[PDB]
């Protein structure tokens, strides 16, 4: 009951049990990097469901306690340069290695972004967020 | 860009969340953390498909059995997960099979039989066992380990074959 739910980046979401005296940040540190989220890269939202604006901007070592019952939203800072992968068929004539198992790579997929390269089996180790700093 | 909602129920401590997060993180928790409401989102290449899996880790303490109802009518295909250590909840399967198929309405629910903590040495469930409860109800049966990631991308792999072939 003790719990709040959280809207999360990527259209994911969470619900945290708030030991007494953890900020927001203690609450939400491990469902963020569980999904290949730096928490660095990210703010915490009240949505407000009463307002010409969606949500207000909160400090992430707020005392969780003090939003027991609101839903909270999680997005990414400005212009991070984090994304969804963006994958295609790729077949390499040279010998390629893949990024996750470096076996010989023969027929496989590569972010059209970042440039992951991966056997199909490897996929699932393929990091969750696309870094791009092109 | 297909995507494809999937929920994993299970009595509590059989492993749904770190199966989970082996598949998302390729890391394994060994540590106790019931889980309330846990929803994940991950590209995965499927028969050359990309597809986008929207995953839903449920809670197994049946404190939370009032939520059910609602996530499973929406989810599109169900891991039902036990432990080969724990009998109870290999027998509870039958209570959260029946529980979805009131909600879907159905019999040709997308399904996959789970048999997780496949590391550990007190196996009290026989494999033999488990295809019999997999035929008996037209399923496939998969047997996993979240420490060693064993059949961790099989089981997810082939609970979307299910939906794509009942999809027709
Ligand atoms: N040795 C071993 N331990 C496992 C395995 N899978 C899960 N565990 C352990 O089982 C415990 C609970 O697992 P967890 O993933 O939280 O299970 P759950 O089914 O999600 N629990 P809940 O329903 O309460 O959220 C943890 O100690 C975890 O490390 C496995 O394959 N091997
Ligand atoms: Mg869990
Ligand atoms: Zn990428
Ligand atoms: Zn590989
Ligand atoms: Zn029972």
């Amino acid at each position: 009951s003790n719990t709040i739910r959280v809207f999360l980046p990527n259209k994911q979401r969470t619900v945290v049990n708030v030991r007494n005296g953890m900020s927001l940040h203690d609450c939400l540190m491990k469902a963020l990097k569980v999904r290949g989220l730096q928490p660095e890269c990210c703010a915490v939202f009240r949505l407000l469901h009463e307002h010409k604006g969606k949500k207000a901007r909160l400090d992430w070592n707020t005392d969780a306690a003090s939003l027991i019952g609101e839903e909270l939203q999680v997005d990414f800072l400005d212009h991070v340069p984090l994304t969804t992968h963006n994958f295609a068929r790729k077949t390499f004539l040279k010998l390629a290695f893949c990024d996750i198992c470096q076996k010989f790579l023969l027929n496989g997929f590569r972010c059209q972004t970042c440039g992951y390269k991966f056997h199909e089996h490897c996929s699932t180790k393929v990091p969750t967020m696309c870094v791009d700093w092109s | 860009m297909t995507e494809y909602k999937l929920v994993v129920v299970g009595a509590g401590g059989v492993g749904k969340s770190a199966l989970t997060i082996q598949l998302i993180q390729n890391h394994f928790v060994d540590e106790y953390d019931p889980t309330i409401e846990d929803s994940y989102r991950k590209q995965v290449v499927i028969d050359g498909e990309t597809c986008l899996l929207d995953i839903l880790d449920t809670a197994g303490r049946e404190e939370y059995s009032a939520m059910r109802d609602q996530y499973m009518r929406t989810g599109e295909g169900f891991l039902c997960v036990f432990a080969i250590n724990n009998t109870k909840s290999f027998e509870d399967i039958h209570h959260y099979r029946e529980q979805i198929k009131r909600v879907k309405d159905s019999e040709d629910v997308p399904m996959v039989l789970v048999g997780n903590k496949c590391d550990l040495p007190s196996r009290t469930v026989d494999t033999k066992q488990a295809q019999d409860l997999a035929r008996s109800y037209g399923i496939p049966f998969i047997e996993t380990s979240a420490k060693t990631r064993q059949g961790v991308d099989d089981a997810f792999y082939t609970l979307v074959r299910e939906i794509r072939k009942h999809k027709e």
